RNA sequence: AAGACCAGGCU
């Protein structure tokens, strides 16, 4: 173990990956939410190109 | 969220017509014919049912507290 | 075989298909995944 | 190019460019290059044919998709500096066909010219009928339009969340709003807008509003404020504790009522909370005790919506509180159409005082005509006419930018069939005296947005308040 | 370092001596009100309740000031503070303190800003001296500043989310100065180009043209209505 | 007060009928735009056959651009004058422009007749690509359509290339508005 | 105190200085029940 | 120098709608009548709301607002009720309010629609008008909604929930003989349903001596009051306002 | 937060006189009536009725400010006739007309219902 | 953001189809903050082996 | 407490 890397939401290594509408609703996650942002200390952070 | 009780412009009750409108649209009425059948003559009441978005159905998918 | 001025239906069908496959944030997800 | 189109050993990622005059051939597999898809044109004919459209129309339960369209060599990704060698046709039906030819070596064709717009600019109806500065203003103001931002907002604990009571999808829509999911989360209301000078309170950029409609829930909304509070330790016995103080047995002597707190020092939800009310009673044992309790933002005058108690990373007690307040649109509140016509509410008249048609229809919003001539937002008028047609027809109008199948004469001809003046004018009666108005006023439904900026969040007054420590001058903010 | 403390903008000299933050100032959004005069400004009640003006007790106004003190800070018009001749400050906002509510000549009562007060009104880009003119306070409901629309072009203001600053002079002498020097009607003609600054704008100008054409014929009741809205009218109906 | 309360009776408005002109006016405008484009084509062909004589003190490019700009400006002015003449006495655009309340004769011309030439840095639209403005046009194309002349009006709507060129035109104004303020304020402060 | 759990909606009996984990399930998120005292709304 | 002698014709009379024509009266009279139709007609609506349990996805004052917009049958007792500010009691009594109680829980799996049918009143005369049903809220399984509500008496000036009317059509001089409006192109304007001219001509010839003389009405009721009694109540209220002015002005003269 | 309550449109705050009568010194036989907590509904009615009186030389009304609920009516009459009498007569005529209209509307309703 | 040189802020021809021409912020960042077109895709890169 | 960064509004 060398460290922790923040995970982009709905990426291939996110827990929401491949989940369906029913699963996302059970998890209290909006299916319309695109992801593509990070969660750091509870806040949502978006990297600007 | 949910159909308004009153049309904002004139004040006609459109809160009891959403289910009937959905049923008519399911019964292969077009929007214009369904609105005419429900008795919404002028465009101010027609826009209510024509442009409504029912988000309450989406809100009811999430499991509730208690 | 040519689309004979049905073009307004055709182009929006292909656009629908494109946005159904990819969506809007693919550059983010693809960049992070790679 | 053949290998790239066959996807054989060259990814469609890769751009290839031949500069003939300089005799160079450049190939880029580099990352970060921006590119867009285009249709391939062979000779004068598209490679996209009717069988492709048939399969894509049956896309469901056929596992045939955009990737299968790419693999067939029909669409190709092209980046910026490969466009220098590309001959593009704006549309197939109008530049591929033989004329007194401008060009015959077309190599690519755009999918649709409206794809040059961004996310915020794709919600503008008739953007090609407006002035570009007004399009920019609308693109900027659309990010501030209030609505339902996310469906699961009741779970989220966010500061400064605004949600609208009755969002409506636009009566006049762009073909690209379906892919922006604007139907599912609309950010505005269709409203009956009359462009007239009624009483001078809509002069400049102001708006007159109908008070009866506002009383019926027109543009009503809710504001959620979130408050974070953390139990912690720092020193050997310095610690923060959630508890209900006795008012006079702590260092922070102030007038505020502590009676609303519970046993654990947290207000239960459903309790009306006003200015100075203590939402969280937290005491720090002074190595007596120091009051670090949190208060509401002044005059927020809200109601506690949700109280949550957890453990943080370290493991101390952590508390989030969400407060709601309803906000009925007032004079100072800011409203805007989809065309850059922004304005505050000059005054609100009841239904009795609003002008009315022969059918009893009264406009929800009245805007001054002087906003139109200089700003040159004709798309606003065209939207208002198309929406008037659509509300009667029962269809939703199409305001996609570059469709030649919509023009103002055709919309007028459609409107003339419903018993209305073909240009959208209508005879209005004076609300005060009942007399007819000599001029005929342009009226119709237009999509309007309520903006984040409200007068209640901007009004401020000062008289011998807090003083800065170093300069002994009044505080900033 | 000290050089950095004194050198740039927001340094001591420019940021705290040449310009500084002040008391008795208010800011909010401006909305039109064509029923006000060109020297009047609409003020919300909350701002007028917060803002105060110190007034000296004299035998003429002692009864009114006592009534204001009895009203106190709870009811809208009353006083917030009473300042004795010795400088001690009595606060009326927390408690009735009925022994302290006595007034005598020489005291200063800080009353709430009322109708008729004189205020400097400013829009921030402040490009010429007509960007800050003295107005006369009228108290109105809701929470926006209200001003006549001919006054907009001096300030270059439009009612699209614009906020304007309000400064309240705190002394009789500075009140006289603002009244005699910077009042709006005294600033109609600019010395910059010897032209009027305020004019008839927007609906009214177009209506002026349409009203002054030859074809405009007005019936009896319409004439009586239009004459009812004249303030300088002598009361004699002209022969048609 | 009195004139607002009178305007309560007559009322004022703006609408689509205020911006739609006569079919004969439309035909005149189209004919003017056609002859203007034909004239620019003739000038281009004269330069192509090296028949254009350079004005004293000015380069061949300068005089060619001057002639084309002259032709296009004359066309836009003629079309605007025709559109203004076509206006009725009831037109609300005219009622607003004549009284001087807001708007102008060029605003009426752009609304009804022709939006006009689009300029970047006081010049006609440049060649951001190698020898062309957009990938839709051919290289070395100095015609009105390729270089940013907007043939249509706001009422009729713009084609995609004209729309992009108009966005380029408005971007310059926005940038100038955003930039000039610092210099103007610094000059004002130094003078004071 | 009665604390609704954030995952399983079981209420927990719990008191001051107790470490928060739901008795049924160990979840760490709790919500306070709406108070008993009544609040009056206008239907405006 | 004296009052009109007006006459009333009634053309259409249904449970929703009343079309009638008033002849030989002033325009100001007609405008004030149509304005009183909206703002001075008393009706009964829910005004005070207390919520006990609300686990639905809509918040408390959202539900209270919807409850307030639900029409209540006001036909009988709105003359009997006092205004709360005029009632002699300190607290809600049958002479100045009507109590409603709501208690719904969704135990069943499929979603339950809480409608106006679920509102229960202490008295039978003032059921919600829709008794399809006006939808108040939708409930998932396990969600609950319990509340009490008191209804008072008011009119449209206070709030639009006390508006008895679903739009009043009003029109006079269908053929533009008085020229109160000026058509730039008369041939482009559709003809009114009250027009008395041929299909070939656009406008009636100008009448310099005429004054507006027939007023065409169309009062559409929202269901609380019958459209026939809305007009009568409006006339009585306007007469009472004028009589109150007469009384207090006689006092001021004295 | 600065919104006045809904009832100031229609309800006296206690101490206000419903009607106030002030002489106009600019012109003889002219009076100014101030009606508190009223709007166009009543002012337009009274003005229209007053314009029918042949002995009334001037009759007009206004709302000094829409955010305030106040009516001002100016009445000028001929030398031998008091504006008070003109106002009372106008009110009585309006009441008589409304009563007749009510009776005829009731008769029309009864005739419509039983055929 | 402090550079008064206008050149990098102007809407370049090569933005056609790549960057929205209408959508930019006002103030000091006009033309310096750009939004992506609907169909624009940013290349992820690959090895040129 | 303060400092820093960021985003936005009105000219
Ligand atoms: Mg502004
Ligand atoms: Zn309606
Ligand atoms: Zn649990
Ligand atoms: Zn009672």
């Amino acid at each position: 173990f060398i460290g922790k890397i923040p995970i982009m939401l709905r990426s291939t290594y996110c827990l929401l990956n491949g989940l369906t509408d029913r699963d996302l609703c059970e998890l209290n996650e909006c299916p319309l939410d695109p992801g593509g942002y990070f969660i750091i200390n509870g806040s949502e952070k978006v990297l600007i190109a | 969220m949910i159909i308004p009780v009153r049309c904002f412009t004139c004040g006609k009750i459109v809160g009891n017509k959403w289910e009937a409108y959905l049923g008519l649209l399911q019964a292969e009425y077009t929007e214009g014919d369904a609105l005419d059948a429900l008795g919404l003559k002028r465009y101010c009441c027609r826009r209510m049912l024509l442009a409504h978005v029912d988000l309450i159905e989406k809100l009811l998918n999430y499991a509730p507290l208690e | 075989e040519i689309t004979p001025d049905l073009w307004q239906e055709a182009c929006w069908i292909v656009i629908s298909s494109y946005f159904d496959e990819k969506g809007l944030v693919r550059q983010q997800l693809d960049s992070f995944d790679e | 190019r053949k290998l790239r189109r066959q996807m054989d050993i060259i990814v469609s990622e890769v751009s290839m460019i031949r500069d003939i005059r300089e005799r160079e051939i450049r190939i880029y597999t580099d990352a970060g290059r921006i590119c867009r898809p285009l249709l391939i044109v062979e000779k004068q004919k598209l490679l996209l044919k009717k069988r492709h459209i048939d399969q894509l129309k049956e896309r469901e339960y056929n596992n045939y998709s955009w990737q299968d369209l790419v693999a067939s060599g029909v669409v190709e990704y092209i980046d910026t500096l490969e466009e220098e060698t590309v001959m593009l046709a704006m549309t197939p039906d109008d530049l591929q066909e033989k004329e007194v030819a401008y060009c015959s070596t077309y190599t690519h064709c755009e999918i649709h010219p409206s794809m040059i717009l961004g996310v915020c600019a794709s919600i503008i109806p008739f953007p090609d009928h407006n002035q570009s500065p007004r399009n920019t203003y609308q693109s900027a103001m659309g990010k501030q339009a209030m609505g339902v931002y996310i469906t699961n907002f009741h779970v989220r604990m966010d500061t400064l969340a605004h949600v609208l009571y009755y969002p409506q999808k636009p009566l006049v829509t762009t073909r690209s709003m379906e892919y922006l999911r604007f139907r599912e989360l609309p950010a505005g209301i269709n409203s009956i807008v009359a462009i007239a000078s009624y009483t001078g309170y809509n002069q400049e950029d102001s708006v007159i509003m109908n008070r009866s409609a506002v009383d019926r829930g027109f543009f009503r909304s809710v504001f959620y404020r979130s408050y974070k509070e953390q139990e912690s330790k720092k020193g050997f016995d310095q610690e923060e504790v959630f508890e209900k103080p006795t008012r006079e047995t702590c260092q922070g002597m102030r007038h505020a009522i502590y009676d609303k707190l519970d046993d654990d020092g947290l207000i239960a939800p459903g309790v009306r909370v006003s200015g100075d009310d203590v939402i969280i009673g937290k005491t720090v044992t002074l190595p007596t005790k120091r009051d670090c309790s949190t208060f509401l933002r002044t005059s927020e005058t809200g109601i506690v919506d949700q109280v949550m108690v957890t453990l943080n990373q370290e493991g101390y007690k952590f508390c989030k509180i969400r407060v709601r307040s309803v906000r009925i649109p007032q004079i100072g509140d800011k409203f805007a159409s989809r065309h850059g016509q922004k304005g505050t509410c000059g005054i609100q008249y009841r239904q009795e005082d609003m002008p009315f048609t022969c059918e009893g229809i009264t406009p929800d919003i009245i805007i001054n005509p002087h906003a139109i001539p200089s700003r040159m937002t004709i798309g606003h008028l065209i939207e208002c006419l198309q929406g008037k047609v659509s509300a009667n027809k029962g269809e939703i109008g199409d305001a996609t930018p570059f469709n030649d199948a919509v023009n103002v004469q055709k919309i007028s001809n459609l409107l003339s069939d419903y018993g209305y003046h073909l240009r959208g004018n209508e005879v209005l009666y004076n609300g005060f005296t009942g007399r007819k108005i000599t001029s005929q006023i342009f009226i119709g439904p237009t999509y309007y947005q309520r903006l984040k900026h409200m007068v209640d969040d901007k009004i401020h007054s000062r008289a011998r308040g807090p003083i800065q420590i170093l300069n002994r001058q009044p505080m900033e903010g | 370092s000290l050089k950095q403390r004194l050198k740039g903008k927001e340094g001591r000299v420019r940021g705290n001596l040449m310009g500084k933050r002040v008391d008795f100032s208010a800011r909010t959004v401006i909305t039109p009100d064509p029923n006000l005069s060109i020297d009047q400004v609409g003020v919300p009640r909350s701002i007028a309740a917060n803002m105060t003006f110190a007034e000296i007790v004299t035998p003429f106004n002692i009864d009114r000031l006592q009534e204001l003190v009895r009203r106190g800070n709870s009811q809208y018009p009353g006083a917030k503070y009473i300042i004795r001749d010795n400088g001690d400050r009595i606060d009326l906002r927390f408690h009735p303190k009925p022994s302290d509510l006595h007034l005598q000549t020489g005291y200063k009562v800080e009353r709430h800003m009322c109708d008729g007060d004189i205020v400097i009104f400013n829009r921030q880009p402040t490009l010429h001296k007509m960007s800050m003119m003295g107005h006369r306070v009228r108290i109105l409901p809701w929470s926006t500043f209200r001003l006549n629309l001919s006054v907009t072009t001096p300030y270059n203001a439009d009612f699209d989310g614009d906020e304007m600053n309000l400064h309240l002079p705190q002394s009789l002498e500075t009140r006289a100065e603002i009244q005699e020097l910077a009042m709006v009607p005294r600033m109609i003609v600019t010395p910059q180009s010897n032209r009027p600054v305020m004019g008839i704008v927007q609906d009214t100008l177009t209506a002026v043209r349409k009203f002054t054409k030859r074809d405009v014929f007005l019936e009896r009741g319409e004439v009586m209505n239009l004459l009812m809205f004249l303030s300088t009218w002598d009361g004699k109906v002209p022969q048609p | 007060t009195v004139i607002n309360n009178w305007l309560l009776i007559e009322g004022h408005t703006i609408g689509i009928g205020d911006s739609i002109a006569d079919s004969k006016t439309y035909q005149d405008i189209q004919n003017t735009i056609k002859k203007a484009k034909q004239d620019v084509i003739e000038v281009i062909e004269k330069a192509h056959n090296n028949e254009l004589e350079p004005t004293p003190g000015n380069t061949l490019r300068q005089t060619f651009e001057n002639q084309v700009n002259r032709i296009l400006n004359d066309a836009r002015d003629k079309t605007g004058s025709s559109a203004q003449k076509s206006l009725s006495e009831y037109n609300n655009f005219k009622s607003m422009v004549v009284s001087g309340a807001k708007g102008s004769k060029i605003n009426i011309s752009q609304v009804i007749a022709v939006v006009g030439q689009q300029n970047v840095e006081g010049k006609r639209i440049p060649f951001g690509f190698k020898h062309r403005t957009l990938p839709h046009f051919i290289k070395d194309d100095y015609g009105p359509e390729s270089r940013g002349f907007v043939e249509n009006s706001y009422l009729a709507g713009l084609t995609p290339t004209e729309f992009f060129f108009h966005a380029m035109g408005g971007r310059e104004g926005l940038i100038d508005t955003a930039v000039k303020t610092a210099e103007t304020g610094y000059i004002q402060r130094r003078l004071i | 105190m009665i604390y609704i759990c954030g995952e399983c909606h079981t209420e927990n009996e719990i008191k001051s200085r107790d470490p928060i984990r739901c008795r049924e399930c160990g979840y760490r998120i709790m919500y306070k029940k709406r108070t008993k005292r009544l609040v009056v709304f206008d239907a405006r | 120098p004296y009052a009109n002698q007006p006459t009333v014709r009634i053309t259409e009379l249904t449970d929703e709608n009343v079309k009638f024509i008033i002849e030989n009266t002033d325009l100001a009279v007609a405008n004030s009548i149509r304005r009183v139709f909206i703002a001075e007609v008393p009706i009964i609506a829910i005004d005070w709301v207390q919520i006990d349990a609300n686990s639905s996805v809509l918040h408390d004052e959202f539900i209270a607002h919807r409850l307030g917009l639900i029409p209540l049958i006001s036909d009988d007792i709105v003359d009997k009720l006092q205004y709360s500010r005029d009632c002699t009691c300190e607290e809600f009594c049958p002479e100045c309010s009507v109590e409603f109680t709501l208690d719904v829980r969704c135990n069943e799996d499929q979603t339950r629609h809480v409608t106006s049918r679920d509102l229960i009143s202490n008295s039978p005369r003032v059921i919600p008008v829709t008794s399809d049903d006006i939808l108040i809220v939708k409930l998932r399984k396990g969600q609950e909604l319990r509340l009490r509500a008191y209804a008072k008496k008011g009119f449209g000036k206070e709030h639009a929930k006390w508006n008895p009317t679903a739009g009043v059509a009003f029109e006079y001089d269908p053929d533009n003989a008085l020229r109160h409006t000026v058509y730039p192109k008369p041939e482009e304007w559709p003809k009114s349903e009250y027009s008395e001219l041929d299909e070939d001509e656009s406008q009636a010839p100008y009448d310099p001596n005429g004054k507006p003389e027939r007023f065409y009405y169309n009062v559409e009721s929202c269901g609380s009051l019958r459209p026939e009694t809305i007009v009568l109540s409006a006339l009585s209220g306007l007469k009472k306002k004028l009589s109150d002015l007469q009384t207090q002005l006689s006092h001021e003269i004295q | 937060m600065n919104a006045p309550p809904a009832f100031e449109s229609f309800l006296l705050f206690e101490g206000e006189k419903k009607i106030t009568i002030n002489k106009d010194t600019k012109v003889p036989n002219a009076c100014l009536f101030t009606i508190n907590k009223e709007d166009h509904t009543l002012g337009n009615i009274i003005k229209s009725q007053l314009l029918k009186d042949p002995q009334v030389l001037f009759a007009g009304y206004k709302v000094p400010h829409p955010l305030e609920h106040k009516i001002i009516i100016r009445v000028q009459t001929t030398p031998d006739y008091s504006p008070q009498e003109a106002f009372t007569n106008a009110i009585t005529d309006l009441i008589s007309e409304l009563s007749l209209l009510e009776e005829r509307f009731r008769v029309a309703i009864k005739d419509k219902q039983e055929g | 953001r402090d550079g008064k040189l206008a050149k990098p802020r102007q809407l370049h021809n090569t933005l056609w189809g790549m960057v929205c021409p209408a959508e930019t912020p006002e103030g000091h960042a006009v033309g310096l903050v750009k939004n992506l077109a609907l169909m624009a895709y940013i290349s992820v890169g690959s090895q040129p082996s």
